[PDB]
């Protein structure tokens, strides 16, 4: 249980990071509608936001359903795997943010 | 900015989309599990 | 790192070399002045 | 006089910036001799260091020779121009440092 909550909380921290990133893309893009690659960046980030929302709701489903109860090793290995994937994602996002800061300033 | 930087940035975004799609396939198929 | 970034970086270094060469031509020809 | 000293001091601040940058390239390169583009970066930065040293000594010459004395408008416009070039150079260096930080981390 503690691990499910901790991972989901990590997911939501990551989602807030993405929302800041997309507010920043919003400013930048709004300055230059001229660039359709900024259009892409915005679209891709929004896709990511929708997918993370869907995954957060899927694990909300799973988490409350599991709360409704008192084989587990596969879920634990999936937890390890999702944590590693999340780590990769945050690394990517931090690199993206650094490039974006280079590009805005 | 130099579009080499911008293309690398977009590539990062795409890597991120792919990793999150992996997350989602895992989440869905584990929910089924 | 993605060599797009590295090539842009090297291009920055080259721009810097050119600007400093401008500085130097100015410095030399002003010393002559 | 004050302007010559201020510009030369700006030049030396910039040179110290470059020396930090090249210490950092030294660390990075030393980790990966594998890259001859890092070899380039190092060489180019060292060329820049030598040229800035030569310009600092050229203006040291000019500055002390001018101290030896009590037409000037051309020197003042050259001061404006060298200041603008220096501004461009520092902008380039800060962008370079940001990319380098992205690349090292």
């Amino acid at each position: 249980l503690y691990k499910l909550k901790t991972f989901l909380e990590n997911l939501r921290r990551h989602l807030d990071r993405l929302d800041k990133h997309i507010k920043q893309l919003r400013d930048i893009l709004s300055e230059n509608p001229e660039d359709e690659r900024v259009k892409d960046a915005i679209d891709l980030s929004e896709r990511s936001v929708r997918i993370v929302k869907t995954v957060i709701k899927i694990f909300e489903d799973s988490v409350r359903k599991k709360e409704k109860r008192p084989d587990d090793k596969e879920l634990d290995k999936l937890l390890d795997t999702l944590e590693k994937i999340l780590q990769t994602a945050t690394k990517i996002i931090d690199d993206a943010n650094k490039l974006l800061e280079y590009l805005r300033r | 900015g130099d579009p080499k930087v911008v293309e690398t940035y977009v590539e990062l975004l795409k890597r991120h989309e792919k990793a999150v799609k992996e997350l989602l396939e895992i989440a869905k198929t584990h929910a089924k599990k």
